[PDB]
C-alpha cells in the first residue's frame, strides 16, 4: 500500500545478480515469506544538504538492515508499531534482498551531484577509513544523483554476506555487528553551486523496500534487544 | 620375472616452476582428504566476477578541474599525461595517490597499449553554455611540455565540445606511438626506466557565459577508463603498493646492527676466548689511523656497553660493566686481547647469569673518540 | 552509474589488438587468474629457539590466507623495499574470495631434521594484528604432512577451502563480528621440526621462506575499488 513516484528516470547500479532463496540449507523451522507487509517502502533517512558541505564529505553512512530499525528506534517508538519490521521482532534470523531509492528534490537551477554506493560489510574492514572517499567508491558500481535534473537513484541491493543469514538479535556465536550488511554511504561529489540569491537547502530522502526476505527461527519478542544508536 | 632392461637416465631438480601459471599440471601435497577433491561453489556461492579487461572497463575518478567564469579563451585546464598512470595526489613522509583501476592494473604489468577513454563529466545546468577543446598531441617531451596552447593544439587531433543540454562526453584517447607497446612510466624502485607517449590537453575554447541566476564556477570531473583496444602483456614487479602498512624504514649507515644470522645474541662463555648467537659477528668500524671506537646502545645486568677482531676471521663485541672499561685505548693503542691489561678490563665469566637474549638486532651507538 | 558512456568523441581508427600479448610473446595475459598462480613470497622468518623444545613442539605457526600477511618489514630488505608484491595488490580490488591456496614452503640447507606441517581449520583469526608468522604441539586429526629434509628440503601444499561460509573476507580484517574471525583465513598452517635440542641450536637464525599462489580454485567476488597507493620510487635511498 505504499506507492511512491518520481518525475525522473532512475539510474540503477546493480552490484550482484539475484540470489537463491537459501531455505532448503540451514533452516527447518517455518520459513515464512512476508511480501504482503515487508515489501512496503519505508523512509529511513532524510537530511538537509546545503552548499556548506565540502567536496569529499559524507552525508549518511546508512547500514541498511540496521537503519531500517535504527530510524524506528530513533523515531520515538519500538519495532511493534511499524508493520514493516515486526517479523524482525518475532523471528530471530533474517535473509533478503533490498531495494533502495535515494530521492532528491533539488531545484533545477542548482548544480550538484551526490553519489550513492553500496559496499558489503563496511564494519568488517578497518581500512575503510582510508577508503571512505569518492575516488574509492567510484571504482565500484555506484548510482549518481545530479541535482541539476533532480535525478533519482534507484539501487537494487541483493543480499550477499559470508553467512547466508543475518541475525536480528544477540546470537550465541556473534553479538557485535548485528544485522549488518555494509554501508550505504552517500558521498558528495559536486557540491551545491548557486547564485548569491540561490536556494541553499536541498533535502534528500531515502526509502527502502524489502522484498525477497525470508524469516526463520521464531522466538519471543522479549529477547529482541534494541539496536545500537 | 627379472627386469634386466636398462633404466632411465634423468636429471633431478628441486622445485617446480614459479612463473608458469597456465595449461600445466602441477603436483603438490594436498591437505584435503580427497584426491579428486576441489573447492566448490554452490548455487549462491558462484561468484560474480576476473580479467584485465574487466578491470580496464571501470571508470575511476581521477581529476577535479575547477572551471570558472572568467577563465579566458585559451586558459589551460589540464596537461595530464596520456598514460593510464594519472597523478592524483592526496595531502606522512611518503605520499599516497589515487589511481584509475586501469592505472593500477597497468602498474602490475610492464607494457600497455590501446586506447584510453577519458570521460569528461561537466557538471552544469542547461543554462550554462560552454565550449572546450579536448586535444591530444602524440609525443611531447618535457621541454615541449611548455609552448602549449589551443592554437598549437588544433594542428593535432582534437575534439571541440559544446557544454549545453547534454553535459557529458567520453573522449577516446588514441594510442599513437612508434612502439607496439609502451614501458611502464614508474617501474620498480629504480631511477632510470620514461614519461608519457603522448599528452592530452584541455583548453577552454569559448569561455563560460552563465546566466545571472546561476554560479560563476563549474566543476569538471575527469574519469579514466581503459579503452576497448586496451591490453597489457608482461607481468613484472608492480610499481604500486598498498596503504595498509605505510611504515618505511631508512637505511642510513651512521646506524649500527649485528651481522645477518648473528642476532639475537646473549652474554656467555667461549673456550677459545664473557662474549654468542658460534660467537656473534659485528661490523668492522671504519676507524682511520689514530682513533678509537666504543659502543653504547640506543645477564646479571643489562649490557649497554660493548668491537675488536677475534682472530678467527670475524669481529667480536666484549661486554663491559660500563663505558669506562670499554673506553679501546689499549687495543687501538697497540695492545691485544691476551694482555693482562686487557684481561683485567674484561668482564669475568660469573656475570653470565641467566642470560636473557637481546631483543632482535638492537641498534648500538658508534662512539668514535680520539687517541 | 559508473560505467556509463554519455557521448563518445573518438578520433581513433580501430587498433589491431595483439590478443593480450599472444601475438608477440606467444601467451595471453587478459585473464588475471593465470597470473595469480605465479608464486609470490608470503613471509620470511628467522628461526629462534626459545625453550629446549620437545619434538612435538611447533616451531612456527601462521594463519593461511590469500590476502597477504600483516607486512613485517635490521629490516627485511624486500618488505622494506618491494612493498606488498602482486597478490594483495589484486586482492585489494575484491571484498571477498573463495578457493584454494598453494604454498611450497622452502627450508634452509643446514637443517636435516624431519618436518611436519599442519592445516588447522579450527583456528580463527583475531584481528589484523597477530595475523603474521608467530614463533611459538603436533596434533592427530588435523590434516598433516611430513617433508623429509634429506630427500628435498622444500615441501609443497594444496591447502583446501574449509569454511562453513559462502566466501571469505579479502580486505584487511578488523575482527568486528566475533564469529567472522572464523571466516578469514583458510585455517592455520603450522610448521614444526622433529629436531632435538642439541641439533636445533645450529639452525638458529636460518631463514625459512614461505611462498603462495591460488591454484585454480580461487574465484574472487564483488568488485571493490582500490585503496590509496604508494609509489615505490618515492621511497628514500
Amino acid at each position: 500500500n505504499v506507492v511512491l513516484t518520481t518525475q525522473r528516470d532512475p539510474s540503477t547500479s546493480i552490484p550482484a545478480p539475484v540470489s537463491v532463496k537459501w531455505s532448503r540449507w540451514t533452516s527447518n523451522d517455518v520459513v515464512d515469506d512476508y511480501a504482503t507487509i515487508t515489501s512496503r517502502w519505508y523512509q529511513i533517512a532524510e537530511f538537509v544538504w546545503s552548499k556548506d558541505d565540502p567536496f569529499d564529505k559524507e552525508l549518511a553512512r546508512l547500514i541498511l538492515p540496521r537503519a531500517l530499525l535504527s530510524s524506528i528506534e530513533a523515531n520515538s517508538d519500538a519495532i511493534c508499531d511499524v508493520p514493516n519490521t515486526i517479523p524482525f521482532k518475532v523471528h530471530a534470523y533474517w535473509r533478503g534482498d533490498m531495494e533502495v531509492r535515494v530521492q532528491i528534490n533539488s531545484n533545477k537551477f542548482q548544480v550538484g551531484q551526490l553519489q550513492a554506493t553500496w559496499y558489503y560489510s563496511d564494519h568488517e574492514n578497518l581500512n575503510i577509513s582510508s577508503k571512505r572517499s569518492v575516488y574509492g567508491f567510484s571504482q565500484m558500481d555506484h548510482a549518481l544523483i545530479s541535482a541539476s535534473a533532480s535525478n533519482e537513484a534507484k539501487l537494487v541491493i541483493p543480499f550477499k554476506h559470508v553467512y547466508p543469514f543475518l541475525p536480528t538479535r544477540i546470537v550465541p556465536d556473534w553479538t557485535t555487528g548485528i544485522l549488518d550488511m555494509g554501508a550505504l554511504n552517500i558521498r558528495v561529489i559536486a557540491p551545491l553551486r548557486m547564485s548569491a540569491t540561490g536556494p541553499t537547502t536541498c533535502n534528500v530522502v531515502v526509502f527502502i523496500k524489502l522484498n525477497n526476505s525470508e524469516f526463520t527461527g521464531t522466538s519471543s519478542g522479549k529477547f529482541y534487544a534494541s539496536q545500537i544508536r | 620375472p627379472s627386469y634386466q632392461q636398462s633404466p632411465r637416465h634423468f636429471v633431478p631438480t628441486g622445485m617446480h616452476s614459479l612463473a608458469l601459471g597456465t595449461n600445466l599440471v602441477e603436483p603438490l601435497h594436498a591437505l584435503r582428504l580427497d584426491a579428486a577433491g576441489t573447492t566448490q561453489h554452490p548455487v549462491g556461492c558462484a561468484p560474480d566476477e576476473m580479467t584485465v579487461s574487466s578491470i580496464a572497463s571501470r571508470y575511476g575518478l581521477i581529476r577535479r578541474v575547477q572551471w570558472k567564469k572568467d577563465h579566458a579563451k585559451g586558459s589551460l585546464l589540464l596537461q595530464l599525461d596520456a598514460d593510464p598512470f594519472v597523478e592524483q595526489r592526496i595531502e606522512n613522509p611518503i605520499s599516497l595517490y589515487w589511481f584509475a583501476p586501469v592505472g593500477v592494473v597497468s602498474s602490475m604489468f610492464m607494457q600497455w597499449r590501446g586506447s584510453l577513454e577519458y570521460r569528461f563529466d561537466i557538471i552544469a545546468s542547461q543554462f550554462h553554455t560552454g565550449r572546450l577543446i579536448v586535444g591530444y598531441v602524440p609525443g611531447l617531451t618535457a621541454s615541449l611540455q611548455l609552448q602549449m596552447d589551443y592554437m598549437k593544439l588544433k594542428s593535432s587531433s582534437y575534439v571541440v565540445f559544446d557544454l549545453q543540454e547534454s553535459n557529458s562526453f567520453t573522449f577516446e584517447v588514441p594510442y599513437v606511438s612508434y612502439r607496439p607497446w609502451w614501458v611502464r612510466k614508474y617501474g620498480g624502485n629504480y631511477l632510470p626506466s620514461t614519461d608519457a607517449p603522448s599528452t592530452l590537453f584541455m583548453y577552454v575554447q569559448v569561455p563560460l557565459i552563465p546566466m545571472e541566476a546561476v554560479s560563476d564556477t563549474i566543476d569538471i570531473n575527469v574519469y579514466v577508463r581503459g579503452g576497448s583496444s586496451f591490453e597489457v602483456c608482461v607481468p613484472v614487479q608492480p610499481s604500486l603498493g598498498l596503504n595498509w602498512n605505510t611504515d618505511f624504514i631508512l637505511r642510513n649507515d651512521e646506524e649500527y646492527r649485528a651481522k645477518t644470522g648473528y642476532a639475537p645474541y646473549y652474554a656467555g662463555v667461549w673456550h677459545s676466548f664473557l662474549v654468542r648467537w658460534q660467537i656473534a659477528q659485528w661490523p668492522t668500524i671504519s676507524v682511520p689511523r689514530g682513533e678509537l671506537a666504543f659502543l653504547r646502545i640506543k645477564g646479571t645486568q643489562p649490557w649497554r656497553t660493548m668491537v675488536w677482531p677475534s682472530g678467527h676471521g670475524y669481529n667480536i663485541g666484549i661486554p663491559t660493566y660500563n663505558a669506562e672499561r670499554a673506553r679501546a685505548q689499549h687495543l687501538y693503542g697497540g695492545g691485544s686481547l691476551t694482555d693482562e691489561k686487557a684481561k683485567q678490563l674484561f668482564v669475568p665469566a660469573n656475570q653470565q647469569g641467566p642470560g636473557k637474549v637481546s631483543n632482535g638486532n638492537p641498534v648500538w651507538e658508534v662512539m668514535r673518540a680520539p687517541l | 552509474e559508473e560505467s556509463r558512456n554519455t557521448t563518445v568523441l573518438d578520433t581513433t581508427t580501430t587498433l589491431q589488438s595483439s590478443g593480450f600479448g599472444r601475438a608477440f610473446f606467444g601467451e595471453a595475459f587478459n585473464d588475471l587468474k593465470t597470473l595469480m598462480r605465479r608464486y609470490q613470497l608470503y613471509g620470511q622468518l628467522l628461526l629462534s629457539v626459545t625453550t629446549d623444545k620437545d619434538i612435538d613442539h611447533c616451531m612456527f605457526t601462521f594463519p593461511c590466507l590469500p590476502q597477504g600477511l600483516a607486512l613485517d618489514i635490521s629490516p627485511h630488505e624486500i618488505f622494506n623495499r618491494c612493498r606488498d608484491g602482486i597478490i594483495p595488490l589484486i586482492a585489494s580490488g575484491y571484498r571477498f574470495y573463495r578457493g584454494d591456496l598453494r604454498y611450497k614452503i622452502v627450508f634452509p640447507s643446514n637443517v636435516n631434521s624431519n618436518i611436519w606441517v599442519q592445516h588447522r581449520p579450527d583456528r580463527r583469526l583475531e584481528g589484523w594484528s597477530a595475523a603474521k608468522i608467530v614463533n611459538c604441539v603436533y596434533n592427530h586429526g588435523y590434516a598433516s604432512h611430513i617433508q623429509i629434509t634429506r630427500v628435498n628440503n622444500v615441501i609443497e601444499l594444496e591447502v583446501p577451502f574449509y569454511n562453513a561460509t559462502c566466501y571469505n573476507y579479502l580486505q584487511a580484517f578488523n575482527a568486528s563480528s566475533a564469529a567472522s574471525s572464523y571466516a578469514v583465513s583458510l585455517g592455520e598452517i603450522s610448521v614444526g621440526f622433529q629436531a632435538t635440542s642439541d641439533d636445533i641450536a645450529s639452525i638458529v637464525n636460518k631463514p625459512v621462506t614461505i611462498y603462495y599462489s591460488i591454484g585454480d580454485g580461487m574465484q574472487f567476488s564483488q568488485w571493490v575499488g582500490y585503496q590509496p597507493m604508494m609509489i615505490l620510487d618515492q621511497l628514500p635511498a
